[PDB]
């Protein structure tokens, strides 16, 4: 078949993104403070571990996502799931300033960042990401798409038909942003300035993977059993 | 080879 | 500030001539190659690189208009993905090549000379053929490097910021203005400003991936006493 | 004072 994602519309698009949302999950309920080095790093591990379960899910229901082969699949997922974890969390922090809403009974600030060496340097990043989604009114539906495009970028010159995907989403955002009353040059100026945050994204995963993988080599956190093999997917 | 994500990819 | 007053085309002209030239490196064709002398090539150009980089940055309409200390942070944050994405242009009519310099062009074989260099070297090649396949155009990449110079490290540092993101949304419109006068369509414009812009991700990525190859190589004892590239690198593990 | 700062700063 050919990929009934190309003939959505925008609208449908949207709601089809929207509908794909995967659940926010919590975080373990012990409210032992402060936290020690091991006990951070491994409720995050444990989060991300259960959440990486549903961001698979999310994906499958990304239009245009299962029309490719199994392979391209897994190369997309590999390559991106720590950029989609981190938007993620980006996004639901957005409205808490100078905090990181990891899960909702797990709101940390970033001085607790200082409990895992080498974490507050990246809590930095993903506060001041957070600030900056906060400062232009990132709206639920431009996430969405934002998150998607992640997820069919990322991994993509590692290789047309993602392509047109990719072209479809952008042409949604532009249509999420002239329903916002936005004039032609803000959408352009818009479109642009939401991109240029995948780089940063980008940029954060990269440093996170690396101190992710430094963890590992210490021995503290118990990564998992999808995690590791995440994680390893970074050679 | 054998991935968990294979399994959640697949099983889906 | 003249910045904020350039129109689209003196934008395109400002950035044009600041364009830094294309240099040698030296390579001897005749010296057979070792993972010390590659590495000795590569480090040698990018040191020389470095200097024009920095006189090129400040022709950059708005750049001289930050302080000191902003202007050292966001080349200090982008100066690999600047050199990056100079590299993969240079390769843009070479497929399969990287012309690091006219007298210098190598394949993945040769750089399998160095450890863990031929995967770096697969992801440029990609990037490159990606450049071919949407066949961009000199005007669309001075505007993408400067765009990597002014947005990489902007979050990392507020009104300086304000200003820095007033001139990336000018240059987000000469990027408009040029695919209008090429006869694109509204949709067409905006397509090809995200196929432009995702490409920056892709830069950034790799960047990460050459700065961790090269600290590793530098733990090796195979990266020369270049003084101004090492501070560079040492930039980036704080 | 870094010797980008120099070579940033010098005219
Ligand atoms: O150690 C650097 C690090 C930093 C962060 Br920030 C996370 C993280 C990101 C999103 C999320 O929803 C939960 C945790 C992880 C991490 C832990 C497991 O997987 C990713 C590792
Ligand atoms: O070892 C990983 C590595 C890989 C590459 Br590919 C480069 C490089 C990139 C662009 C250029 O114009 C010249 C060299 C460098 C590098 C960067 C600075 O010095 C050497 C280091």
């Amino acid at each position: 078949k050919n990929s009934l994602a190309l003939s959505l519309t925008a609208d449908q698009m949207v709601s089809a993104l929207l509908d794909a949302e995967p659940p926010i999950l919590y975080s373990e309920y012990d409210p032992t403070r402060p936290f020690s080095e091991a006990s951070m790093m491994g409720l995050l591990t444990n989060l991300a571990d259960r959440e990486l379960v549903h961001m698979i899910n999310w994906a499958k229901r990304v239009p245009g996502f299962v029309d490719l082969t199994l392979h391209d699949q897994v190369h997309l997922l590999e390559c991106a799931w720590l950029e989609i974890l981190m938007i993620g969390l980006v996004w639901r922090s957005m409205e808490h300033p100078g905090k990181l809403l990891f899960a909702p009974n797990l709101l940390l600030d970033r001085n607790q960042g200082k409990c895992v060496e080498g974490m507050v340097e990246i809590f930095d990043m993903l506060l001041a990401t957070s600030s900056r989604f906060r400062m232009m009114n990132l709206q639920g539906e431009e996430f969405v798409c934002l998150k998607s495009i992640i997820l069919l970028n990322s991994g993509v010159y590692t290789f047309d038909h993602i392509h047109r995907v990719l072209d479809k989403i952008t042409d949604t955002l532009i249509h999420l942003m002239a329903k916002a009353g936005l004039t032609l040059q803000q959408q352009h100026q818009r479109l642009a300035q939401l991109l240029l945050i995948l780089s940063h994204i980008r940029h954060m995963s990269n440093k996170g993977m690396e101190h992710l993988y430094s963890m590992k080599a210490k021995n503290v956190v118990p990564l998992y059993d999808l995690l590791l093999e995440m994680l390893d997917a970074h050679r | 080879r054998h991935k968990i994500l294979h399994r959640l990819l697949q099983e889906g």
